[PDB]
RNA sequence: AGACCUGAGUGUGGCAGGACUACCCGCCGAACUUAAGCAUAUUACUCAGCGGAGGAAAAGAAAACAACCGUGAUUCUCUCAGUGAGCGGCGAGCGAAGAGGGAACGAACUCGUUGCCGAAUCGGGUCUUACAAGGCCUUGAGUUGUGGCACAAAU
RNA sequence: CCAAAGAAGGUGUUAGCCCAUUGAGCCAUAAACCUGAGCGCCUCAUGAAAAGCGAGUAGCACUGUUUGGGAAUGCAGUGUCAAGUUGGCAGGUAUUUGUCUGCCAAAGUUAAAUACAGAGUAGGAAGACCGAUAGCGAACAAGUAGCGUGAGCGA
C-alpha cells in the first residue's frame, strides 16, 4: 500500500528499497472518531447552563451581522484562530437552532 | 582543601608596624596574631596545594 | 618533570627572567582577549582577521546525521579495493564491486586517474568522476 | 609580547576548582579499575543467581537510523508484538520465557520484521524450557535429561543462541552492463534531485499558465 | 456515566448557575480559616481523578492562598549591587500557588501525607485549593495497594521537595525531549553533568 | 603448575599470554634472565609473530 | 459561633441573591402530600440489607435479589440513560 | 420526639515535633571578580538564607526522537562538542540536543474515565494456635460509590 | 632443616626455622537471606481445559524570570480561557492555508546502573604522600587550656 521507495539517495520517493508494510491500527485511532455520547452529554450541560459572556457577545455580533468582528472577539479571547473558527460556527449554529 | 586556611585571619594593615601578611584574630594564646595563610607562615597553606586530579 | 623547567635553572637569579624594571606583575594587559578592539588591536588584525562580525545566515537546530557527506577520490579507490581483487580487474572483464556507504563515504569525486577498473555503488557522485569512470571501464550505481 | 597563538577558549571562569573556599565541581576517574571489577563480579554473581538462564536477555535486531547510520545494525530494546505473533509466541508469555518485548517499535518494512521473526524462531528452537513439577513434564517443557545438560549463556550480548547481527553480503565481483556503460548516471541523479529541489517553484509557474 | 455530566458542569465555569454557585461558595470560603477540614470533597469527581478515595484515611482539607505577585522582602525597598537585581514588585515567585498551598498543609499538620490538590474556588483576593491527604497509620491505607506506597519513608513531605502535580508543574517536568533537556532529572542534576570538570584518568 | 614455585624467595613465575614489560625490563635495564617451558617457548611464533607471518 | 452565623447568611445570601432556574428550580418541589406517597412506595420497595442478602446467599448456597429501587448516583444516572427508570426522585439540598 | 447536614467536648488507639544534612530534592539568592573603566553580560540560575527525604535521592514507561532501510521508559559513561549549532555592549565570554559505541535492565505496573455488575468493600468484635488477604456477627463507615471484570502484551 | 607456609608484626643488634602470623578444615548458630519459585500438614487463594480515556487545564495577552533556545526554552503572577463530528500536542523564523510524520498532556507507583565535593555505623585494602614549625587546629587528659558580654576565636 505505501509507495515504494527508488533506491536513490535523491528524488520525489528516494530511499532504500524495503518491502513497506502498512501502518497498523491503532488505539489512538479512535480519536478522530465521532463521539456521539460525549455531544450528547455536552448538549445536555450546555442547555443547562445558558450562555458565556463571550457567547452572548458572539452571538449579538452575529445578530447584528459582523462575522469579521465576532471572529476578531473569538481570537482575542481565546488565542487561537482554529478556535475562534469552531465558536463562530457553534454560535452559528446555535444561532439557526432558534 | 581546608589545611593552612581554617582561621579567620586578616592583615592588620600598615601603620602597626610589622609585615603585611594576615594574623590570627582574637587572643589569650600563643598563636594570637601570629600570622597566617601564607607558604612562608608556621601553620599556613602550603604553596600550590596538592591536587588529586 | 619538575626537574627540567627553568625553575631549576633560574635558582639564585632573584628575576626568573622577568627583569628588574618590568617586573612580573598579576595582569599587565587584562585578562584572557580583553581589548581585541582597544590596546590589542594589531595582534588581533595581523593574526586573526575576520574575528569581528556577523556573517551568513543562522541554522537553529543544526543536525550533523542529515548532512554527512564524506567524500572519495577515483585515484583512491584502491584503498577499498582488496589485492587479488585489484589484480583480477581489467575492461571488460569481472570487476569488483565497490559499496561506499558500507566503506563510509557518500560521494565520489574525479580528481586523478583511475588505477583499477571498478564498479562503485555511491549515494552521489560529480559528473567528472562519473564520465571518467566509464571512460576506464568500470561503472557508478547509485544507491541509498 | 603575546605573538601569533590560537585565541583562547578555556572555559574555566567558574568555581570548578577545590579550594579553601569553594568545594569545586570535579568527577576524577580514580575508582575507575575497581568499578569494572565490581562490574564483573556482580554479572558473575548475577549469572550464577540466574542460572541456568542466559544472563542477557534475547533483543531484537534494528537498523540506525538517519542517513549517516541507517546501513549500520544493532541490538533493539525488544521484540514487537506483531514479530511474536509470527514467531507464534504470546507476548505476556515470551516476557517470561526470556525474550526483551517493545509494544512500542512498530514495523514498517518486512524485512526487519522477518529478520527479528528467524531470531525468535532459533531462539525457541535452541530453548530447553524446565517444567514447573518435574513430576508430571507437560507439552513444551524439557526431560530429565535435557535439565542435566543445563548449560548457561554468559555472552555479552545474549546472542549465542542467534548469533550476531547479521549484516548484508557484500556484492561479488561482477561485469559492467550495456546500461550501465550508456546511461549518464550524474544527469538521472541532477535531474532527481532537482525535482524536489525546484519542486515548489516549478508548480507555482505551472500555475499562472 | 454521572461523571460525565459532572465534568462537563465543571468545564461551563463561566455560565450563570456556575458563577452564582462560586459566588456564594467564595463568600462562605471568605468567611472560613485558611485551612479547613471537610468531610467530602467539593468536587467528588476531581477528587477521585487525582487519587481520593471514600475510604477510612483519606482527608480532603481546603487551603486559602493570597494571590497577586511576590513582593521582594527587602526592608524599605532597597536593594544592593547591580540594578539587575533592583526589582522590589514586579518579580514573581518561581513556585505556583497550587504548590503553595500543598506544602502550608503539609507543614501543618506532619502527620499526613500530601497526596494532590486541585482548584476549587477563585476570588480577587484569595484562591483556594483542595488538597488530599493520607494518613499512614491507617491500616485501611496500608493495607490497600493502590494507595500503600505513601506509606514509605521515601514519601514524607514530598510536597517540600517538589514531588506533588504542582511541584512538577513549576519544575517543567511537564515536557520531554527538547523542551526539557536542560532540566532533566532537575536544573541542579543537568549543570552538574554540564558543568562538573571531567578527569579522565588517562588522557 | 605454579604451586612448587610460589615460595620461592627470588623465583619469579610468569605467564607467556601475557608478558610484562616491567618484568621483562626492570628499571628500564633490558637483558632479564628469563627461563622458558618448552610449551611456551614454542607459543612465541604465534602470540608475537614473525617479521612476515 | 462563626459556623451558626454563617449558615444564616449564607440562606439570606441564597435568597437575596438572583438564581437562575438551573438552581432555582430545585427550590420548587413536589406537594408535601405526593411527596409522603413516593416515599412510602420507595420505602416499599427498599433494597435489602445485609442481613437480609446475607441470609438469601446462604439460603441459594444448597445449589438474583428481590425488585427494589435502584440507589445511588451511578446505577441512577445508568438506568436513565438506558430509558429503564419509570420514574426518579431528585433530593433539593444534595451539597 | 426524631433525622440529616454543619460544628464542638470528652474517652480510646496512633502519628508530627528535634537531630543529621557529605551527596540528593524544592524555594530564595549576593557581591567580590572579569569585561584592563562600567550599567546589560560575567561570576552564577553559585555562596550565604529557608524547607524536606533517603541509602541513595531525583527521573522514569512517550501528547519522545527523528525525517532514517527508521529508533523506542528513566539514569549514567565516552563521544557528539568548546561545536562552520546557537546566545552574547555579537565584546568579555557563554553554550547544549538527536544519532553512534557502551553500563544497567525478568521492567513494568496502579487509579480515574468508558462499558458490565452493584457493598460482592473497608474498619471493628469473635473463633479457627491466627490483630489470617479465612469463617461468622456488626449501621459502624460507605451508594455524595468501596470493590470486581475488559480496554491493543487484548480479542 | 621447612616451604601449598619467604607475609612486611614482636622479641635487648639486620630472624623463613624464638613468638605471633601465613592453609586446608572443624565447632556453634533467634530471626532475615539462598536452595526442584528448598521440603511436609491444615487453612486460604488461584491458572487453563458500544462507548470514551484526566479543564480554570492546555493555550493566548501583558509583565517578570530562566535558557544556547534566537518574532519568545521552561516557569510564575494577573487577565480570559479551549478543542474533541473530523480532535489535540510536537516537528527549534512570526502569520494564514493545505499535505505529511510521530505521539496522546493536564492522576499515581516503580529496581539497576549514577552521586556522596567538609555526613555517619561495622569492617577491610592500601599509598613513588607528611614525618612533630610537616601531616588534620589536635601523633599528647584538643575543640583541651586560654580569650571575648556574645556570635565566636583557639593554642
Ligand atoms: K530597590
Ligand atoms: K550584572
Ligand atoms: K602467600
Ligand atoms: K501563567
Ligand atoms: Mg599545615
Ligand atoms: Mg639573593
Ligand atoms: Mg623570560
Ligand atoms: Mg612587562
Ligand atoms: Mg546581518
Ligand atoms: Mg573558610
Ligand atoms: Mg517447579
Ligand atoms: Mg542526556
Ligand atoms: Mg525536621
Ligand atoms: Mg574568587
Ligand atoms: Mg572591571
Ligand atoms: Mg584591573
Ligand atoms: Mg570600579
Ligand atoms: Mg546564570
Ligand atoms: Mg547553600
Ligand atoms: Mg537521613
Ligand atoms: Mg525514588
Ligand atoms: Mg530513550
Ligand atoms: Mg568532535
Ligand atoms: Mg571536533
Ligand atoms: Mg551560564
Ligand atoms: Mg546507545
Ligand atoms: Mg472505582
Ligand atoms: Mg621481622
Ligand atoms: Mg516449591
Ligand atoms: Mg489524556
Ligand atoms: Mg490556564
Ligand atoms: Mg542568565
Ligand atoms: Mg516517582
Ligand atoms: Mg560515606
Ligand atoms: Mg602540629
Ligand atoms: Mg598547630
Amino acid at each position: 500500500a505505501p509507495t515504494p521507495r527508488t533506491g536513490i539517495i535523491a528524488g520525489f520517493n528516494k530511499g532504500h528499497v524495503t518491502t513497506r508494510r502498512p501502518r497498523q491500527p491503532s488505539p489512538n485511532d479512535r480519536f478522530a472518531v465521532p463521539h456521539k455520547h460525549l455531544r450528547a452529554v455536552k448538549a445536555i450541560i450546555a442547555d443547562l447552563v445558558g450562555l458565556s459572556p463571550l457567547e452572548k457577545r458572539v452571538q449579538e455580533f452575529l445578530r447584528v451581522g459582523k462575522e469579521k468582528r465576532a471572529l476578531k472577539y473569538c481570537k482575542k479571547r481565546l488565542g487561537d484562530f482554529t478556535a475562534a473558527k469552531k465558536k463562530r460556527s457553534k454560535m452559528e449554529e446555535a444561532l439557526r437552532h432558534a | 582543601r581546608l589545611s593552612g586556611m581554617n582561621h579567620s585571619a586578616h592583615s592588620w594593615g600598615t601603620g602597626r608596624a610589622v609585615a603585611r601578611i594576615p594574623r590570627i584574630s582574637g587572643g589569650g594564646t600563643s598563636t594570637s596574631g601570629a600570622g597566617a595563610f601564607g607558604n612562608m607562615c608556621r601553620g599556613g597553606r602550603m604553596f600550590a596545594p596538592t591536587k588529586i586530579f | 618533570p619538575t626537574r627540567f623547567k627553568k625553575c631549576r635553572h633560574q635558582r639564585g637569579s632573584t628575576f626568573c627572567g622577568y627583569g628588574r624594571v618590568g617586573k612580573h606583575r598579576k595582569h599587565e594587559s587584562g585578562r584572557g582577549n580583553a581589548g581585541g578592539m582597544h590596546h590589542h588591536r594589531i595582534n588581533f588584525d595581523k593574526y586573526h582577521p575576520g574575528y569581528f562580525g556577523k556573517l551568513g545566515m543562522d541554522h537553529y537546530h543544526r543536525k550533523k546525521n542529515p548532512m554527512w557527506k564524506p567524500t572519495i577520490n577515483l585515484n583512491n579507490l584502491s584503498r577499498l579495493i582488496a589485492a587479488e581483487e585489484a589484480a583480477k580487474a581489467a575492461k571488460g572483464g569481472t570487476l569488483p564491486v565497490v559499496d561506499l556507504q558500507s566503506s563510509g563515504y557518500a560521494k565520489l569525486l574525479g580528481n586523478g586517474h583511475i588505477q583499477v577498473p571498478c564498479i562503485v555503488k555511491a549515494r552521489y557522485v560529480s559528473k567528472l568522476a562519473d564520465k571518467k569512470i566509464r571512460k576506464a571501464g568500470g561503472a557508478v550505481v547509485l544507491q541509498a | 609580547p603575546k605573538g601569533n597563538n590560537a585565541i583562547p577558549h578555556v572555559h574555566q571562569k567558574k568555581h570548578w576548582n577545590p579550594c579553601s573556599s569553594q568545594k569545586g565541581n570535579v568527577k576524577v576517574f580514580l575508582n575507575q579499575p575497581a568499578q569494572k571489577h565490581r562490574r564483573r563480579r556482580l554479572r558473575l554473581l548475577k549469572a550464577k543467581k540466574v542460572f541456568p538462564r542466559p544472563l542477557k536477555a534475547l533483543r531484537p535486531q534494528v537498523n540506525c537510523p538517519t542517513v549517516r547510520h541507517n546501513m549500520k545494525r544493532r541490538l533493539g530494546r525488544g521484540f514487537s508484538p506483531a514479530e511474536l505473533k509470527a514467531a507464534g509466541l504470546n507476548p505476556q508469555y515470551a516476557a517470561t520465557i526470556g525474550i526483551r518485548v517493545d509494544s512500542r517499535r512498530k514495523n514498517k518494512s518486512e524485512e526487519g520484521m522477518n529478520v527479528n521473526v528467524q531470531r525468535l524462531k532459533t531462539y525457541m528452537s535452541k530453548l530447553v524450557l524446565f517444567p514447573m513439577n518435574h513430576k508430571k513434564v507437560q507439552k513444551g517443557e524439557a526431560s530429565e535429561e535435557e535439565v542435566k545438560a543445563a548449560t548457561q549463556d554468559r555472552s555479552r550480548f545474549g546472542d549465542a543462541a542467534v548469533g550476531a547481527v547479521v549484516y548484508p553480503s557484500a556484492e561479488a565481483p561482477r561485469a559492467v552492463s550495456a546500461e550501465e556503460k550508456s546511461m549518464c548516471v550524474y544527469a538521472f541523479l541532477k535531474k532527481n534531485h532537482s525535482a524536489v529541489r525546484f519542486f515548489g517553484t516549478r508548480s507555482s509557474r505551472a500555475a499562472r499558465k | 456515566g454521572a461523571f460525565m455530566y459532572l465534568n462537563e458542569l465543571w468545564k461551563k465555569k463561566s455560565s450563570d448557575v456556575m458563577r452564582f454557585i462560586q459566588r456564594i461558595r467564595s463568600w462562605e470560603f471568605r468567611h472560613q480559616h485558611t485551612v479547613v477540614r471537610l468531610r467530602r470533597p467539593t468536587r467528588p469527581e476531581k477528587a477521585r481523578m487525582l487519587g481520593y478515595k471514600t475510604k477510612q484515611g483519606f482527608c480532603v482539607f481546603r487551603v486559602r492562598v493570597r494571590r497577586g505577585g511576590r513582593k521582594r522582602p527587602v526592608h524599605k525597598g532597597i536593594t544592593y549591587g547591580k540594578p539587575k537585581t533592583s526589582g522590589v514588585l514586579g518579580m514573581k515567585l518561581n513556585k505556583n500557588n497550587q504548590a503553595v498551598a500543598e506544602q502550608r498543609l503539609g507543614k501543618r499538620f506532619g502527620n499526613l501525607r500530601v497526596l494532590n490538590s486541585y482548584w476549587v474556588n477563585m476570588d480577587s483576593t484569595f484562591k483556594w485549593y483542595e488538597v488530599i491527604a493520607v494518613d499512614p497509620m491507617c491500616k485501611t491505607i496500608r493495607r490497600d495497594p493502590r494507595i500503600n506506597w505513601i506509606v514509605n519513608s521515601v514519601h514524607k513531605h514530598r510536597e517540600q521537595r517538589g514531588l506533588t502535580s504542582a511541584g512538577r508543574k513549576h519544575r517543567g517536568l511537564r515536557h520531554k525531549g527538547h523542551k526539557a533537556s536542560k532540566l532533566r532529572p532537575s536544573y541542579r542534576a543537568a549543570w552538574r553533568r554540564n558543568n562538573r570538570i571531567v578527569f579522565l584518568r588517562k588522557r | 603448575g605454579t604451586r612448587a614455585f610460589r615460595n620461592i624467595f627470588g623465583l619469579d613465575l610468569a605467564n607467556v599470554s601475557a608478558l610484562n614489560l616491567l618484568h621483562l625490563a626492570p628499571g628500564g635495564h633490558v637483558g632479564r634472565f628469563v627461563i622458558w617451558t618448552q610449551s611456551a617457548f614454542e607459543q612465541l611464533d604465534k602470540i608475537f609473530g614473525t617479521f612476515t607471518e | 459561633p462563626t459556623f451558626v452565623t454563617m449558615q444564616r447568611k449564607k440562606r439570606v445570601l441564597q435568597r437575596r441573591l438572583k438564581v437562575p432556574p438551573a438552581l432555582n428550580q430545585f427550590t420548587k418541589v413536589l406537594d408535601r402530600a405526593s411527596r409522603n406517597e413516593a416515599l412510602k412506595l420507595i420505602k416499599k420497595y427498599a433494597p435489602e440489607t445485609r442481613k437480609a442478602r446475607r441470609e438469601r446467599l446462604q439460603k441459594v448456597a444448597e445449589e438474583k435479589a428481590p425488585l427494589a429501587v435502584v440507589t445511588g448516583l451511578q446505577e441512577v444516572t445508568r438506568a436513565i440513560e438506558k430509558k429503564q427508570a419509570r420514574m426518579v426522585v431528585i433530593a433539593n439540598n444534595v451539597d
